[PDB]
Parts: structure tokens; C-alpha cells; sequence
RNA sequence: AGUGGGUAAGAGC
RNA sequence: ACUCUGGUUUCUCUUCAGAUCGCAUAAAUCUUUCGCCUUUUACUAAAGAUUUCCGUGGAGAGGAACAACUCUGAGUCUU
């Protein structure tokens, strides 16, 4: 047999019912619960490897979570075609540019942009039902970036493309010299 | 170009080929993968989530685990917020001062579990709407430039310094390309990705030492001037040993002390260079006696004349130290 | 170190605490093995004597005797603690840490001068000796 | 070649009766057992030396209670004691002990002894001035052969032709050598550039460090 | 120190040549990295534009 | 008793992982400490002759 | 840059 | 122009890693020089030795996928 993925509010609802010390559902459980504390950095870790770019808005990752709410890993390696990759962050440094060109006074986020004793807000009444903003993205144009316009800002561009990769672990792309060109061409900068 | 982007790309330049020339090939390894012994247990569970929820999800955890660690020894007036700064509730005793002191380590990690709250912040208002992309692009980028202003993570490990200031040098390597035609100097970059990538390989390496700690420290039972007597006693010790064990010492226990007095009177003769000849002892016991004080006389003179010769370098020794040099000398 | 007597279980060591009514006690912390243990216990054998009259000298292995180490925090290689009339006695070393002596030091001259101002301070009633010699600095040069 | 001229100059046969040692620490019935399981016993074991390798035996360490400061002297014979299954040699190995006697087998036309002197301690290398007292005239080693050699062999004395002299301490010194003329029968010492002619009678007066020996 | 002081500048000089590197134009046609494309070609020296025009026929 | 049950699985958990390289390197060191007993014995052994004519 | 090396001991309520 | 050829993906496990494991790059320990120097804990910067950590390749083993023919090639494959 083998273990499937839980429903989302699962470790939603086991986080939430891990409030405080008030609650004294849970006084004595303990041992298993520090037990796995020790593994914080790699929580750590995981997340900022892992945090979207900035060509999206929603980035659904894999997670271990423990079944106490205590951790809970990002379980994924941030694999990325690397033509693909640079051609994204050429496109990012042409839009950021333009931007800064344009925008005579630039609002600088001011740090930290959260109250010390506010708590972290819940992912469930301030960011779940929100739509998100519009991430940077280039204007692609529709002639040049014919290959790569339909997956250029996917989360991984051809991910499921039999094609182009070998399959959702997300190694040894394939390409085609057309669309190397476009990346080439889109990543001059 | 100005002088600092030059000596921002001297510092680059050294430090890329610092990490070039100490290449070393990497050591064979079974293959033992993290996150998938986790999985086999019965104690983790797999999902998919939204990152930024889960990014919220670890920064409560980490504070969680941090208050958890603050009131270790029952000790309540440690206040630590929800942006990981650590202050005292009130006007706390000297008593209470010195009772409520946390390594370095401790520190590291409220620093760090502060800055991934940062991050995750920074994406949290972002999702908002308070911030655009771009705002988001480059408040992300002035956090990964500006860590040690923001945070001041380097007060608990100076070895950090490293990553700050290549991260600043990346600046300069970054805006005066960002900004260099119509585009004047301002607050207007997002490319974030060179210190991100420079504060993971940072994490990368600094992850084993807050494992190991909090490992340590969350357990159930804690755990926690030798160059000239490392030798001596020792090998008084097992000479020592060696006689007990053949000394019928069933039937004479009461020499122990008789013969570590003969050690002890043939060390001393040798050292005052006068005849030395129990009349009494055992000739296999004068033996031992005579091999033990060869031993101790090559080791004395060995640390004599290295000690002195570490003296007359100019080496940072005690006064003890001399005194006992000068004797032997 | 094997010279000095050695105490096997908590209890016996409380009756060496409780039964030294006139001398201070000095235990030595830690393991036998340890070289900075190995230092300890050779400077108190070589004033094992000497201080017999106002002192008495007793090895504790921590290993085998735990009983300890949550409440002493002896978890530091090697520790020194002094008792007068089953009374902890702390001593301001200039360290930082007046409960213990949890560094090795080289000369038993000194050894025996904290052991003399602790039997001092300890007789007439006080429970916190000044150590005669500062500890905060190492005086290397 | 198996005899060149090095090896008829040289070489000589000698015989080794190594013997395995169990661990000190054992029980006496264990020790016993492990001697009797067939491991632990004497194996011989022949060879060819091109040289006798002298150990000089323990300095005293102290000083003389009559006469203080008295330079250590030893017989020939009792280093030449060596090489007969009379004296054994507990060789203290890193791992273990082992009981090795020698035997001399075959004598070599002639004879090349080296006092071992520069021993490396465990701290450093020191050189032992024991002195050896030896008659330059001749010595007889029929004495240090097995019976069933001692039948082929007919000329067993050794008459001193070339002495080396190691003088000062390992860090620093001055290798002089004494050489006898075959012609006048003198023995004369020659260092660097400086040769001089010295007494026989004094040639034992100093730290010998390789002997020449020819058996006539 | 956050910064970097001036002196531990590595690119000081004395010889002109050195001080004054012949900027490549690669073939008029190549672009360095991070520096836009306008301000490039309105600061390149043209010498090849200038070939150009008198070789376009 | 599921309390004292997870300290073991997370023992476990820590020692596979720490399995990785664990065989090799107690082999080099292992060699190296043969290496240094090459020309340093141990003490009790440089006295093993003399204990035992004890 | 930085933590410390800055605990008065005592009497019972 | 034919009969048999039998998939690829993915989850694991177990060993081996030679090769830029990695077209990337950390930290710690130890040992030498160091710079600060005043005690630990941070350190200065070069060399040397291991180690842990984020990763990687191959092999083998055990699953699922899930279908399935075929792909492909051994050849007689034919005008
Ligand atoms: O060299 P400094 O004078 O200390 O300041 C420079 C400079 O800022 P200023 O020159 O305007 O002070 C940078 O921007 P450029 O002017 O080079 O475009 C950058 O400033 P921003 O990041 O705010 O654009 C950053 O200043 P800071 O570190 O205060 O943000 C940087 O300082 P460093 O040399 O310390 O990196």
C-alpha cells in the first residue's frame, strides 16, 4: 500500500487547532512533536529555494507536513530548463527597465511591511479568496515568439510536453532550433 | 565607473576563483535521501499547497518553535514578537539578565526564521494588492541586498560578513548595468535572483550547525593548555596500571602508593642529574621504573625545547608556563 | 587521579558533604579520562595534602553519577564545586559564572589560595568568596 | 646473477626463529591454548644478510653511585651474544609482540657489523654512546653457529680491518674512519683532508659504528 | 565594514595603454550584457557604421 | 506509550540518514589511526616486554 | 560587527 | 518487404561513483602560518587535512503506471 495526498484544509485545520498553550486539547504530547523541530533550517531552506518567480502569481508546491502541524517541508527541488530560465529573467530585465523608466516615483516598499506583534495572517480569509495581482510578464510578441509565447511563463514551461521532456521529474529537456533562437533572441540582454 | 563597482567586481572576481581553485571532487555517498524516509514513517503526511501559504505555515512554526525554546527553564519574561525580535518584557533583574542568555547560535536562527518572514511578507503583500509585481520584484531584491541592515544577522556570526558584503558588491554590479541609460538612479530594480541564490548556498552550509544544536538542545538529556600534560600523566598512569595488574594485589594492595612514591623519587633523581638505586626493588620493577623514566625524560626535554622555541617566536604563552619552561630549561 | 578518593553514587556523596562539619569539600566533576579532568585531578593530588587540614578531596564520575547534572549543570568537561557544613559555596572568579570552577588551571599555588579564601569566607558565615586572583583574563602575552 | 661479487664479499646465511606472542593481558589458561592452537609457535625462517645489525643495550640512565658520570662500556661478546637460540629478543611491535631469536648459519668471507645507533624515540631521535670493547687482534665467532653448521665451516676468526666512528650528536656530525694496512699493519684514521696515524690500542676508544671484519 | 575602501582598488595604473582599454566593437553588431541596446549604440565609436555606409552601395 | 516510541524512530531516522558516508569514513579512519600507530605505539605497548617479565 | 567576561551573600515570612 | 521483437513514465529501495558527481557552490572541525589581540563565543586570510549539508550520475532490486500494439533491429524483406 502506499500513502496519497491529503485534502488542503487537512493540515489547514491540524495548524489551526495547533493555536496555543490555551487550548489544553494537547498538554503531554510532546516528544514526537520537539522531535521533529530539530529539522527546522531544511523547512528553511525549502521554501526560499523554492518561492515563485516572479512571473506568477500561484505557485501550487508539493509538502511534507507533519501530522502535529509542527514542520512542514516544501517538497520540491527547484528544477528549471536552464535556456528557458535565462530567456525568463532577460525578459524580467527588459520589463523591469521599462518599468523604472517609466515610473518616475517608485513607492519602495517599506520593511517590515508588518506590525511586530501582528500574528501571520491565515490562508483563508486574506489570501485564498483575493485574486491575484499580475505578475511581471513581457509582451510577447506574436511572429518572433511563436514556439515559446504558449509556454514561456508557465510554472515549468513544458512540463508534460513528452516532446520537449521526459516526463513530470522534469529532466534532459529536447529542443528545437527555433525556439532556441527566440530564447537566444528574447535573452540578448 | 567608480571606484566602488570596480573593487565590487575585484571582490567578485576573488571569491568566484577562491571557490574555483578549492574545488575539491565530491566524496562517494550511499544515496540516503531526505523527505523520503520521512514519508515512510508514520508521522508525515504529502500535499499540495499554494507556497505562500506554506511560507505563512513555517513562519509560525519557526516562531512556535522559538517561543518553545525561549521558555525553556520556565523563564516568562522573554518576549518574542511575530517578526522574530527578542526583548525583555520588563526592566529584568541582573540576576534575571544573566539567567536569560542565548548563544550565538539561537540568534543565527531567530535571525534567519526572521528574514524568510520577510520573504514571505514581502509575498503576502504582494497577494494583497498593497504592492505591485515590480514593488514586489524589488522589495524582494532590497531585502537580499540590504540583510544586514534589515536584520543584522552578522552580530552572531562574523564569517556571514562574507555573503553581505558580495551580496552589496552584486548591487553595484547590478544597478550601474540596471541604470545606465535613460534610466536614472533610483529604487527601481527587482533583479532579486543573484542574492537569492547567494543566501541559499549561504543556508546550504549553515543548515547542519542549527540542526545539530536544536537537536542537541531539544533532546531529553543534554550533552557537553593539554599539549605538555597529555603525555606525563598518562604515562605515569599506565605504568601505574601495568604493576597493579601483575602485583598480586589481593595479597599486596597496600604498595600501590609504595611504588607510585619509587616512580615518583626515580622522576626526581633523574631530574636533579643524581644516582638513583633502590637497593630493595625488583630488578624487573627497576626495569619498568628505568623505561618509564626514559620515556618521560624524552618527552620532558621534547616539550622543553618546544616550548621555549614557541616562546622565542614571539607566541602568546601564560606565566605558569614560563616559570615551568625556565625550570627545565 | 586514581590516587584521590572516589564517591560511586549520589548518596554517598551527600554523607562526604553532610559529614565534613570543620573542612571545606572540594568535588571534582567529571571523568576520569577527560585530560582537563586528568590536570584537575593532578593538582589536587599534589595538594591533596597540603590543605588537609581545612579541605578534604572527593572524585565524582558524572557518567556514573548523573544525579547531578541537571541540577549543577555539570556538563562542562570538568568542574570544581566547594562546600562548607552541606552548603554550596560560590566564588567570584572574574568569569562569569561564580557556582564552579569549569576551566583547568596550571599552578597549584592557586588552586590552593581559592581553596584557603573559600574556607575564609565560608567560616565566617558567607556564602560568596572573592577569589584572590582575577580569572578574566588569562594573562597570555 | 645469484652470486655476484657483492654477495661472495658479504653475504652470509643466518637463520630466524620467530615465534608469534599472544597478548600480555591474557589468561594463563587462554595464553596456553593459543600457544598449543599451532599460531603462536616457532617457525624457522632462513635468509641472507649482507650485514649484522648491532643492538646496543639500555644506557644507564643514572649516574655511577662510586665513580658519578661513568661512560657506559660493553664487552663484544654480549652484543655478540645475539644470534644463537641461548637469547631471544621480545620485538615490540606496534600490534603485537613477537619472540624472535636468531641463529648465525653461514659466515661470510667477510663480516660487517652496524652498531645501531640514531634510535628514534617517541618523541625524537637520539644516539646512543655506548661504548663496545672488542680485541682488535682477532675474535672467534665458531662459538655463534649451530652443530650442524659448524662441520663446513673451518676458519671462523675475524680480524678487525676498517672501523667507522660516528662523532657528535645525529644533528650535527663527523663520520671519522680507521683503515689497517695489510702491508705494515698500521692503523691510520683519516677525516676529510686530515689523515693521521693512529694506535691500534685506542681504536676501541671511540662510538664504532660500522666494523669491516675479514676471516683470513 | 560594509563597503569597500578605495584602496584595496586593484586597477591602478601608470601605463596609458592600460588605463585606457581599446573598447570591442564587436563587429558593430554584438551587444555587452545588462547595458541597453540604445545607450551602447549611440556611445560605440561607429567606426563600423562608418565602414558600412561607405561600403552600402 | 507513544511517547518514548517516537524518540526511537527518530533516532533511527538520524542514524540512516547519517549512513551515508558512515562506512567509509570510520574505514579512513580507521586506516589513518593504523597509519599513526605505525611509528607512535601505544603506551601500554611499549611497556608489554617489561609488564610481562613482571 | 558582536555576545558575554556586570548574579552581593543572609533571616524566616 | 515479413514473422518475433514488448515499451516508456513514475514512486521507492540497495550499492557504486571514477567524471566540472555540480558548465554550481556552503558551512564546520583540525593543523600550519597569519591579522587583531584580552577571556570564551563569534573572527581576519592563505595553505593543508577530514567531515557534515543542499544536490548528481550509473548499476541492481521492488512497485505502480498501463496501455500495446509496436518502435527498433537480428533476416531475406518481395516484385
Ligand atoms: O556607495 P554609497 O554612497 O554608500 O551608496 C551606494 C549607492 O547609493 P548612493 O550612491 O545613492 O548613496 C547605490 O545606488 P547608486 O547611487 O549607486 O545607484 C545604492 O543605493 P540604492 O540601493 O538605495 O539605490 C547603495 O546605497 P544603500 O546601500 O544606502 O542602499 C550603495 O551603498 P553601498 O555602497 O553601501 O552598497
Amino acid at each position: 500500500a502506499q500513502k496519497e495526498d491529503m485534502p488542503p484544509e487537512h493540515v489547514r485545520k491540524i495548524i489551526r487547532d495547533h493555536g496555543d498553550m490555551t487550548n489544553r486539547k494537547f498538554r503531554h504530547d510532546k516528544r514526537v512533536y520537539l522531535g521533529a523541530l530539530k529539522y527546522m533550517p531544511h523547512a528553511v531552506l525549502k521554501l526560499l529555494e523554492n518561492m515563485p518567480m516572479p512571473w506568477e502569481q500561484i505557485r501550487d508546491v508539493p509538502v511534507l507536513y507533519h501530522i502535529t502541524g509542527a514542520i512542514s517541508f516544501v517538497n520540491e527541488i527547484p528544477w528549471v530548463i536552464e535556456p528557458v530560465y535565462i530567456s525568463q529573467w532577460g525578459s524580467m530585465w527588459i520589463m523591469m527597465r521599462r518599468e523604472k523608466r517609466d515610473r518616475r516615483h517608485f513607492k519602495r516598499m517599506r520593511f517590515p511591511p508588518f506590525d511586530d506583534e501582528e500574528p501571520p495572517l491565515d490562508y483563508a480569509d486574506n489570501i485564498l479568496d483575493v485574486e491575484p495581482l499580475e505578475a511581471i510578464q513581457l509582451e510577447l510578441d506574436p511572429e518572433e515568439d511563436a514556439p515559446v509565447l504558449d509556454w514561456f511563463y508557465d510554472h515549468q514551461p513544458l512540463r508534460d510536453s513528452r516532446k520537449y521532456v521526459n516526463g513530470s521529474t522534469y529532466q534532459r529537456w529536447q529542443f528545437t532550433l527555433p525556439m532556441m533562437s527566440t530564447l537566444y533572441r528574447l535573452a540578448n540582454q | 565607473q567608480p571606484v566602488k563597482v570596480r573593487v565590487s567586481y575585484q571582490k567578485l572576481l576573488k571569491y568566484y576563483v577562491l571557490n574555483a581553485l578549492k574545488h575539491r571532487p565530491p566524496k562517494a555517498q550511499k544515496k540516503r535521501y531526505l523527505f523520503r524516509s520521512f514519508k515512510a514513517t508514520k508521522f508525515f503526511q504529502s500535499t499540495k499547497l499554494d507556497w505562500v501559504e506554506v511560507g505563512l505555515q513555517v513562519c509560525r512554526q519557526g516562531y512556535n518553535m522559538l517561543n518553545l525554546l525561549i521558555h525553556r527553564k520556565n523563564l516568562n519574561y522573554l518576549h518574542l514578537d511575530y517578526n522574530f525580535n527578542l526583548k525583555p518584557v520588563k526592566t529584568l533583574t541582573t540576576k534575571e539578565r544573566k539567567k536569560s542568555r542565548f548563544g550565538n547560535a539561537f540568534h543565527l536562527c531567530r535571525e534567519v526564521l526572521r528574514l524568510t518572514k520577510l520573504v514571505v511578507d514581502s509575498h503576502v503583500q504582494y497577494r494583497l494588492g498593497n504592492v505591485d509585481a515590480f514593488q514586489l520584484a524589488d522589495g524582494l531584491q532590497y531585502i537580499f541586498a540590504h540583510v544586514g541592515q534589515l536584520t543584522g544577522m552578522y552580530r552572531y556570526k562574523y564569517k556571514l560578513m562574507r555573503q553581505i558584503r558580495m551580496c552589496k558588491d552584486l548591487k553595484h554590479l547590478i544597478y550601474y548595468r540596471f541604470n545606465t541609460g535613460p534610466v536614472g538612479k533610483g529604487p527601481g530594480c527587482g533583479f532579486w535572483a543573484a542574492g537569492w541564490r547567494v543566501w541559499l548556498f549561504f543556508m546550504r552550509g549553515i543548515t547542519p550547525l542549527l540542526e545539530r544544536w536544536l537537536g542537541n538542545l531539544l533532546a531529553r538529556q543534554f550533552e557537553g593548555q593539554r599539549v605538555e600534560s597529555h603525555f606525563d600523566l598518562e604515562l605515569r598512569a599506565a605504568v601505574m596500571h601495568d604493576i597493579l595488574d601483575m602485583m598480586p594485589e589481593g595479597i599486596k594492595q597496600n604498595k600501590a602508593r609504595t611504588i607510585l612514591q619509587h616512580l615518583s623519587e626515580a622522576w626526581r633523581c633523574w631530574k636533579a642529574n643524581i644516582p638513583w638505586k633502590v637497593p630493595g626493588l625488583p630488578t624487573p620493577i627497576e626495569n619498568m621504573i628505568l623505561r618509564y623514566v626514559k620515556a618521560k625524560a624524552d618527552w620532558w626535554t621534547n616539550t622543553a625545547h618546544y616550548n621555549r622555541e614557541r616562546i622565542r617566536r614571539g607566541a602568546t604563552v601564560d606565566k605558569t608556563v614560563c616559570k615551568k619552561n625556565l625550570g627545565r630549561l | 587521579s586514581y590516587m584521590l578518593p572516589h564517591l560511586h553514587n549520589g548518596w554517598q556523596v551527600d554523607q562526604a558533604i553532610l559529614s565534613e562539619e570543620d573542612r571545606v569539600v572540594v568535588i571534582r566533576f567529571g571523568h576520569d579520562w577527560d585530560p582537563t579532568c586528568m590536570k584537575m585531578d593532578e593538582v589536587l593530588y599534589s595538594i591533596a595534602e597540603k590543605v588537609k587540614n581545612f579541605a578534604v578531596i572527593y572524585l565524582v564520575d558524572i557518567t556514573e553519577v548523573p544525579d547531578f547534572n541537571k541540577m549543577y549543570e555539570l556538563y562542562d568537561p570538568c568542574t570544581v564545586m566547594f562546600f562548607f557544613r552541606n552548603k554550596h559555596i560560590m566564588i567570584d572568579l572574574g568569569t562569569g559564572n561564580n557556582n564552579k570552577i569549569n576551566w583547568a588551571m596550571e599552578d597549584k599555588q592557586e588552586m590552593v589560595d581559592i581553596i584557603e579564601t573559600v574556607y575564609r569566607g565560608a567560616r565566617k558565615g558567607r556564602g560568596l568568596v572573592v577569589s584572590p586572583k582575577d580569572y578574566s583574563t588569562k594573562y597570555r602575552y | 646473477k645469484k652470486k655476484t661479487i657483492v654477495t661472495d664479499v658479504f653475504q652470509g646465511s643466518m637463520r630466524i626463529f620467530t615465534k608469534k606472542l599472544p597478548h600480555p593481558d591474557l589468561p594463563a589458561e587462554e595464553k596456553e591454548q593459543l600457544l598449543h592452537n599451532d599460531e603462536y609457535q616457532e617457525t624457522m625462517v632462513e635468509s641472507t644478510f649482507m650485514y649484522l645489525t648491532l643492538d646496543l643495550p639500555t644506557a644507564p640512565l643514572y649516574k655511577d653511585e662510586k665513580e658519578q658520570l661513568i661512560i657506559p662500556q660493553v664487552p663484544l661478546f654480549n652484543i655478540l651474544a645475539k644470534f644463537n637460540g641461548i637469547t631471544e629478543k621480545e620485538y615490540k611491535t606496534y600490534k603485537e609482540n613477537f619472540l624472535k631469536r636468531f641463529q648465525l648459519t653461514k659466515l661470510p668471507p667477510y663480516l660487517i657489523f652496524c652498531i645501531k645507533r640514531f634510535t628514534k624515540n617517541n618523541f625524537f631521535v637520539e644516539k646512543n654512546p655506548t661504548i663496545v670493547n672488542f680485541p682488535i687482534t682477532n675474535v672467534d665467532l665458531r662459538e655463534y653457529l649451530s652443530e650442524e653448521v659448524q662441520a663446513v665451516h673451518k676458519n671462523t676468526t675475524y680480524d678487525l680491518i676498517a672501523n667507522i666512528v660516528h662523532d657528535g650528536k645525529p644533528s650535527e656530525g663527523s663520520y671519522r674512519i680507521h683503515v689497517l694496512h695489510h702491508g705494515t699493519g698500521k692503523w691510520y684514521e683519516l677525516q676529510d683532508l686530515q689523515v693521521t696515524d693512529i694506535l691500534p690500542q685506542m681504536i676501541t676508544l671511540s662510538e664504532a659504528y660500522i666494523q669491516i671484519w675479514k676471516r683470513r | 565594514v560594509f563597503e569597500w575602501d578605495a584602496s584595496e582598488d586593484t586597477s591602478i595604473d601608470y601605463n596609458p595603454l592600460y588605463k585606457e582599454r581599446h573598447q570591442v566593437q564587436l563587429l558593430g553588431r554584438g551587444f555587452i550584457a545588462g547595458i541597453d541596446l540604445k545607450q551602447q549604440k549611440r556611445e560605440q565609436s561607429r567606426f563600423y557604421g562608418d565602414l558600412m555606409e561607405k561600403r552600402r552601395t | 506509550k507513544d511517547d518514548e516510541e517516537a524518540d526511537a524512530i527518530y533516532a533511527a531516522l538520524d542514524k540512516r540518514m547519517d549512513e551515508r558516508r558512515k562506512e567509509r569514513r570510520e574505514q579512513r579512519e580507521k586506516e589513518e589511526i593504523e597509519k599513526y600507530r605505525m611509528e607512535r605505539p601505544k603506551i601500554q605497548q611499549q611497556f608489554s616486554d617489561l609488564k610481562r617479565k613482571l
